[PDB]
């Protein structure tokens, strides 16, 4: 998955 | 001599970095006039990353929903809107550290410095390159979106990029500064893939160019080859194919070190299949590609050491 | 996640760059409160530059001798003396732009940011190691003499180099602020030449300790080894001996990621003997060592990709 | 030789 940081 | 990764200085755009809170969530946002610019996950907790609707959370929000710290002093907000991916809160004061700027949406293969940031707060800079998947290999932890990225010409600030996400391989997506995402990716938490990258034919050239300006030629050859020859080794290689209008950029430095652009192509398709035989250009033992043709002009002399 | 050459953000620098002539020699100069520091040999011609005795150069100068420009704005000299390589010429007025900060000379190993500036502008930012000879591979060219190097905590600019000269193999020469050179360089054009240099173990092994850090542990082995058995192998492959010293130093990365400091180095020693079969650490088919422990603790996450 | 930048 993503990960908005 | 010399060649490093070199950043643009960072003083004009550290004048600029606040800090925006909302809820729960603090990243960074930047302060132009009496705008201040962040990414709208913002706006988001855990549960709502996944499956975010921006229009319906955000009319849940009111001016003083935003709370944003330039340095120790609050400034307050009256006025939101959205704009893409991005944020635009309208603030009580007009920032005094605003520089002459611009907002440019930069093309694959383009550099552009960039300055790491948490909690408002400036840490770091580093030099990288927008790749062809439209992602950039930088550094960033937890707290790091909103930092952005951006070139600095005369005395302008030509801002770039905004930071608002990492992906699974380790390397970062983001925006511009109309909000508008590089590359195919989206503004919350799914299955998102960098798609497979290519090396940049253009800037391993450039480099080649900067070796024999600051005097070195081991790499040269005898060889000559056509734009379509040169292609069908850089398919092979996963470099990019190399276009005319590429060849007509590397003129001024073609120019200047009495190397043709095709002639180093030929020097570039043997470096490919023979390899680098143990040997180092400009220190390296692998093939650049984050500089470009400008950042060779700008950082090497104007003459070259024959 | 990542792992890039990083500087500090260069703000602070920035606001005390000026510009000093003499004669017909531009050089940068250091604008902290009412003293501008720069390099002596400002007072040179060609001719004076093989050979020159500084006292009796200096003698030959007034006050009005200096000119010093901070952007648009010519600043008086009123005061001058010699410390050792460098200028102190008093002005007229205290920079506003004084950040508070300390004079450090650094220790071999050990890293900073550069600022190269020209014509007292400032034009980039790299990071970059005091080599063990005492040079640094920097990027300079004519007219960056009295271009600086820093580091920042907190708050705080630490000023460890300014720039004086380049040597025959194109790295760099100076001095810290106050005026010492670092290394057994002298201030004139001689046959001078860079003594060999050494790869800095300290920094390899940290840099080690950040791969597994943001999640990598290929290159880790099951064997171990002392501290002796690991030096023969270091000075074959001209690395530094590795010493006590070092070990402590690599304790609290040793405790976050749960790997002895003396089982990295059998990891090492054996990257040393086998070589790296065609892998990557760290985005790198080499072994990097200009990180510290310390810019390995800045920059990575404080918690390890288990 | 060397040159004092």
């Amino acid at each position: 998955d993503s990960f908005d940081q | 001599s010399g060649f490093r990764k070199m950043a643009f200085p960072s003083g004009k755009v550290e004048g600029c970095m606040v800090q925006v809170t909302c809820g729960t969530t603090t990243l960074n946002g930047l302060w132009l006039d009496d705008t201040v610019y962040c990414p709208r996950h913002v706006i988001c907790t855990a549960e709502d990353m996944l499956n975010p609707n921006y229009e319906d959370l955000l009319i849940r929000k009111s001016n003083h929903s935003f709370l944003v710290q330039a340095g120790n002093v609050q400034l307050r907000v009256i006025g939101h809107s959205m704009q893409n991916c991005l944020l635009r809160l309208k603030v009580d004061t007009s920032n005094p550290k605003t520089p002459k700027y611009k907002f440019v949406r930069i093309q694959p293969g383009q550099t552009f410095s960039v300055l790491a940031c948490y909690n408002g707060s400036p840490s770091g800079v580093y030099q990288c390159a927008m790749r062809p998947n439209h992602t950039i290999k930088g550094s960033f932890l937890n707290g790091s979106c909103g930092s952005v990225g951006f070139n600095i010409d005369y005395d302008c600030v030509s801002f770039c990029y905004m930071h608002h996400m990492e992906l699974p391989t380790g390397v970062h997506a983001g925006t511009d500064l109309e909000g508008k995402f590089y590359g195919p990716f989206v503004d919350r938490q799914t299955a998102q893939a960098a798609g497979t990258d290519t090396t940049i034919t253009l800037n391993v050239l450039a480099w080649l160019y900067a070796a024999v300006i600051n005097g070195d030629r081991w790499f040269l050859n005898r060889f000559t080859t056509t734009l379509n020859d040169f292609n069908l080794v850089a398919m092979k290689y996963n470099y990019e194919p190399l276009t005319q209008d590429h060849v007509d950029i590397l003129g001024p430095l073609s120019a200047q070190t009495g190397i043709a652009v095709l002639d180093m192509c030929a020097a570039l398709k043997e470096l490919l299949q023979n390899g680098m035989n143990g040997r180092t250009i400009l220190g390296s033992t692998i093939l650049e590609d984050e500089f470009t043709p400008f950042d060779v002009v700008r950082q090497c002399s104007g003459v070259t050491f024959q």
